[PDB]
RNA sequence: GAUGGAGGUAGAGCACUGUUUGGACUAGUUCAGAUAAACUCCGAAUGCCAUUCAUUUAUAUCCGGGAGUCAGACUGCGAGUGAUAAGAUCCGUAGUCGAAAGGGAAACAGCCCAGACCACCAGCUAAGGUCCCAAAAUAUAUGUUAAGUGGAAAAGGAUGUGGGGUUGCACAGACAACUAUCGAGUGACCCUGCGCCGAAAAUGUACCGGGGCUAAACAUAUUACCGAAGCUGUGGACUACACCAUUA
RNA sequence: GGCGGUCGCCUCCUAAAAGGUAACGGAGGCGCCCAAAGGUUCCCUCAGAAUGGUUGGAAAUCAUUCGAAGAGUGUAAAGGCAGAAGGGAGCUUGACUGCGAGACCUACAAGUCGAGCAGGGACGAAAGUCGGGCUUAGUGAUCCGGUGGUUCCGCAUGGAAGGGCCAUCGCUCAACGGAUAAAAGCUACCCUGGGGAUAACAGGCUUAUCUCCCCCAAGAGUCCACAUCGACGGGGAGGUUUG
RNA sequence: UGUGGUGGCGAUAGCGAGAAGGAUACACCUGUUCCCAUGCCGAACACAGAAGUUAAGCUUCUUAGCGCCGAUUGUAGUGAAGGGUUUCCCUUUGUGAGAGUAGGACGUCGCCACGC
């Protein structure tokens, strides 16, 4: 249904694409959430960025 | 004190256009020395065995029988 | 010194062992094997050493099984000689060996016997080594 | 993300070309076993090219005015030259520095955390830490080490200690000791945690930052707290965009 | 720095399975050749081995049976090729003229492939194939000059002299994106501007080498490996030596 | 149905061993006058035929010795994310071979002609 998505880590160190990653989902800086909803393209950006982010199925 | 140290230019070899692509008459397939790919269904081959369209369509990369492969380019 | 008949370029590149070896690691042609536990290189010189320890200390024959190879070589250059121009002249021959490869194999004479020989033999290597038997098959005799 | 595709690398293999060990044999082919950067019967992960495709997101292309740059450096990773030496040299790929302040690493361009519009004698955390210097546990349960190991170094050597296995000989009497008895055990092997020797340089201890430590060391778990110019709280400045009724 | 080598172009490895990618890194070739070794139509299938046979031998030339390629492909190597691009025979000159939708490569200038249209042809009964050769090296801007063509211009007019346009020729301009038509040395006798962007002592890093310390132990030591010495081999410390 | 012809599909379609068969058809076989031929040869190719025969090709059927098509689970490698000395090695998460095997397999789909 829907994810609301925390980013916990910093995105200075990392290479591009999970940059990149970060900006299409809409997350700015260290605490900000968004939400989304829940598909098979939102879970591999979630699968990509797992190690700086927070999922809590909402 | 050697007696090496010399190279030709890159020729640039390959595939020019992908599987599932439309094209238009006359655009490069695939550059190559000899046939490693060979000639399909509306498809021609230069004088240093470039392969082309001859027709607009999309590209299909297939397989020859056991061992060999094809380009065919098929109008919608 | 074991030396290849005819190699087919003079030079080569050295690297990059990264153990684990892909051949022979049991017995095949013997009783009683020398198993390498660490990757190295080993040259001619030191397999010659080895061999001649180990042929000596059995009198009375036996056999001995060498099934290790020298096929790479070295190159180097020398003293006073700034960096710069290509690869120097090659010097040596040598065969990587990577940890789990069996190297010698004798038979013929009972354990204490082949347990020295093979204990002499360690000695002038630059690896370490554990003795191994044929252990279990549908048949080792 | 899904679907199709081009291509011979990491494996590993010996059908082809080089290199190679044993055995049977005979003309006077065979059975096994290895190996490769310019070998291949085979062959990934990833990257790359597409699509009237999907979900989020805000860029991309075209014309014109003005530039600056053409000495880079270190650190992961993978290759060559070198001796698989160099804070060496030359390429590929990612980051930081360059042009980046703040916390940790004693001091430290490039390592670890994190990107400073401004005010506060407010709060929560990151990496790293909690006996004193110096903010926070002389935390909790169970073990190991005696060497100041922790807090520089190898081949090899040894009845140092913890744990798990395989067995030879034992009250129809064992090993050791005593001549010519004794009244419990006694040898020999394997893998494994942590320690010991091997260990000698020039102004003064002199790689724990110091005091000092038998835990304030090490292993496995568990919960509190400290900790930044990161995030939050209250207020102010400037910009954009949506709201709004003209008043912006 | 000098001395030595190298300077354009082609093929492979390096090169990390698209393309691209350095080094005074590892290996080789080119500066042409063919009037058929080009086009087209018919037809054909290799290298070896074994058996016999007079000269004739291992091996010239005959016959049979196995033989997916272990041969050949003008020339280097890679990729291709036995529905041949390999090998024979007949006829021929397409090794044509005007071109060109669209792609590839790419800083520029250049480089590469191309279906199809028109004129007039070769081979073949046709269908058809043919704008050199299995593919990729065999080449050099512009200025200036020579030869042939021309329904172009021509300083009052008609001519001429001279020029333009089209086709072709003259390069080891090889330092091969080519300075000028034309070019070598000495300075301890020296001068100015820069650079620790770059060489020498000392420092730093590294330890091949060097000095020292060891492990194993064949042996020597009349006997006896270890009183003393220690072959073939293996492992470290030091920062005084040559680098 | 049987046989002749001509086609698709990766040899799971092939190779070797073995059997059988002439109804039409297919072949071998017989000849060189005439169209054509041999770098010698009517061997081949070309043509005229129809005595002879299923021996060889062909067709059908049996056979898993050689080839071919091969899973599963285990390893080797390796995206991401971390740790020791950093020559090399290790732990999580995702992907996953080449070998080696269980099995498959002695074809399958279609058009025309003639005969039963």
């Amino acid at each position: 249904a829907e994810l609301k998505i925390t980013l916990k880590r910093s995105v200075i160190g990392r290479p591009q694409n999970q940059r990149a990653t970060v900006k299409a989902l809409g997350l700015g800086k260290v605490n900000s959430t968004v939400t989304k909803p829940a598909n098979e393209a939102i879970k591999g950006m979630v699968n990509t960025i797992s190690h700086l982010v927070d999922v809590e199925e909402v | 004190s050697t007696s090496n140290g010399r190279d030709s230019e890159s020729k640039r070899l390959g595939a020019k256009s992908a599987d599932g692509q439309t094209v238009t008459g006359g655009s490069i397939l695939y550059r190559q020395r000899g046939t490693k790919i060979y000639p399909g269904v509306n498809v021609g081959i230069g004088g240093d065995d470039t392969l082309f369209a001859k027709v607009d369509g999309v590209v299909r990369f297939e397989r020859k029988g056991r061992d060999k492969k094809q380009v065919s380019v098929y109008p919608v | 010194m074991l030396v290849p008949k005819r190699v087919k370029h003079r030079r080569e590149f050295r690297g990059k062992m990264r153990g684990e070896a892909k051949g022979g690691k049991e017995v095949a042609f013997g009783e009683w094997g020398l198993q390498a536990t660490e990757s190295h290189w080993i040259t001619n010189r030191q397999i010659e050493a080895a061999r001649i320890a180990m042929t000596r200390y059995m009198k009375r024959g036996g056999k001995v099984w060498i099934k290790i190879f020298p096929h790479k070589s070295y190159t180097s250059k020398a003293i006073g000689v700034r960096m710069g121009k290509g690869k120097g002249a090659p010097e040596g021959w040598v065969s990587p060996v990577k940890r789990g490869k069996i190297m010698f194999e004798i038979a013929g004479v009972p354990e204490e016997v082949a347990r020295e020989a093979l204990r002499l033999a360690s000695h002038k290597l630059p690896v370490k080594t554990k003795i191994v038997k044929r252990e279990e098959m549908g048949g080792e005799s």
